[PDB]
């Protein structure tokens, strides 16, 4: 097996500035069989490079390609925003046609502060013995955020779950949403449900807040 | 104009076996060696196995040895992967893969999520997330639908039929506890619209062939 070895495994820039993927093998690829691929979040990787420097259809100048034996580069001359993805290098000179484990390439831009929204449960949800509570952070950067729950001002732990966004592709912000979930016989329990939200791009923190039942 | 349609994915138990097609259209097919490429959730690519243009030498991956065969057929453009004895460790979106020789940017297919797991397809429940004074300022509106206790992955969501995409946020799912997942899909719309526009989230969960349309509501 040709062990391909990526470097760097992140990598943040801005856009207009250059990006270089390293792709190193653990022996000699012949005939320059080696390609790249782009992969967007949860979406079919394309084709970028070929023969270790050739453009695949569709791909614009200021994608290319370089090297041979051991050592093998992907540049992005000249960022743009709709360019963030996890880049693949592939192998297909002798199987298996290996990858490496790719390098996910985010677009920095300067820090955005999110816009924090909260939503109480459903009536319909509670009339099935549950209560999801859910937090909305929007459009922000960097990614990085904390989202602390308070019950009744009591800090929450281990009864919520997280999801961010793919980068928008124009400005370069994240979205994250976070679920509280508590059985019914909890949520009715306590009054005041918290979102506590820290943030580079927040000066001091922000707290949404509601009352159940208002 | 190329394209490569995978079918014959989806949730499998646990020893049992798929056959997965994939049919090509727009370049020769019958001129380029294919393949098959698996990403797990949260991982990597991973190479599974390839075909020479006549068929006649084909290499895998040691962990499908045996168990995993990849044929063609040149009359109708088609590539398989035949997948038996599968395990947790074959849990992956297959993706059917052209030769990357071909120089062509779109030549993979649209992948198929392959579920090795005894659980039931099972669809989800669908809760709004209303506008209220808590999600409006500078005069837009946050509202959404929570898509919640389904399985297996996927589901999709869209608002009014298509016609409304500008500032939506579908969430990637997360799985619970329980072995199920849920997701939120979001969108934020003019404070002026609320009276006036109806908004509709419309969540289709295919592999348990449910379709749920949900009106969101305003709260005052
Ligand atoms: N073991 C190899 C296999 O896994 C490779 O993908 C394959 C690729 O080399 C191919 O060469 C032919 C002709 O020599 C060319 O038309 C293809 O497009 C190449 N990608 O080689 C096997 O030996
Ligand atoms: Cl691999």
């Amino acid at each position: 097996e040709i062990v391909l070895t990526q470097s760097p495994g992140t990598l943040s820039l801005s856009p207009g500035d250059r990006a270089t993927h390293s792709c190193r093998a653990s022996q000699s690829v012949s005939r320059s069989y080696l390609a790249w691929y782009q992969q967007k979040p949860g979406q079919t990787p394309r084709l970028f490079i070929y023969g270790a420097s050739n453009r695949a259809t569709g791909i614009p100048d200021r994608f290319s390609g370089s090297g041979s034996g051991t050592y093998f580069t992907l540049t992005i001359s000249r960022l743009e925003p709709e360019d963030f993805a996890v880049y693949y290098c592939q192998q297909y000179d002798s199987a298996p046609d290996t990858f490496g484990q790719g390098t996910r390439l985010e677009i920095k831009r300067t820090v955005a502060a999110p816009s924090v929204f909260i939503f109480p449960p459903s009536d319909e949800q509670l009339k099935s013995g549950t209560a999801s509570v859910v937090c909305l952070l929007n459009n922000f950067y960097p990614r990085e955020a904390k989202v602390q729950w308070k019950v009744d001002n009591a800090l929450q732990s281990g009864n919520s779950q997280e999801s961010v966004t793919e980068q928008d592709s124009k400005d370069s912000t994240y979205s994250l949403s976070s679920t509280l979930t508590l059985s019914k016989a909890d949520y009715e329990k306590h009054k005041v449900y918290a979102c506590e939200v820290t943030h580079q791009g927040l000066s001091s923190p922000v707290t949404k807040s509601f009352n159940r039942g208002e | 104009e190329v394209q490569l349609v995978e079918s014959g994915g989806g949730l499998v138990q646990p020893g049992g076996s798929l056959r997965l097609s994939c049919a090509v259209s727009g370049f020769p097919f019958s001129s380029y060696w294919m393949s098959w490429v698996r990403q797990a959730p949260g991982k990597g690519l991973e190479w599974v196995a390839n075909i020479k243009e006549d068929g006649s030498e084909k290499y895998y991956v040691d962990s499908v040895k045996g168990r995993f065969t990849i044929s063609r057929d040149n009359a109708k453009n088609s590539l398989y992967l035949q997948m038996n004895s599968l395990r947790a460790e074959d849990t992956a979106v297959y993706y059917c893969a052209t030769d990357p020789d071909v120089g062509l940017s779109d030549s993979w297919g649209q992948g198929t999520l392959v579920t090795v797991s005894s659980a039931s397809t099972k669809g989800p429940s669908v809760f709004p997330l209303a506008p209220s004074s808590k999600s409006t300022s500078g005069g837009t509106a946050a509202l959404g639908c929570l898509v919640k206790d389904y399985f297996p992955e996927p589901v999709t969501v869209s608002w009014n039929s298509g016609a409304l995409t500008s500032g939506v946020h579908t969430f990637p799912a997360v799985l619970q506890s329980s072995g199920l997942y849920s997701l939120s899909s979001v969108v934020t719309v003019p404070s002026s619209s609320l009276g006036t526009q109806t908004y509709i989230c419309n969540v289709n969960h295919k592999p348990s062939n449910t379709k749920v349309d949900k009106k969101v509501e305003p709260k005052s």
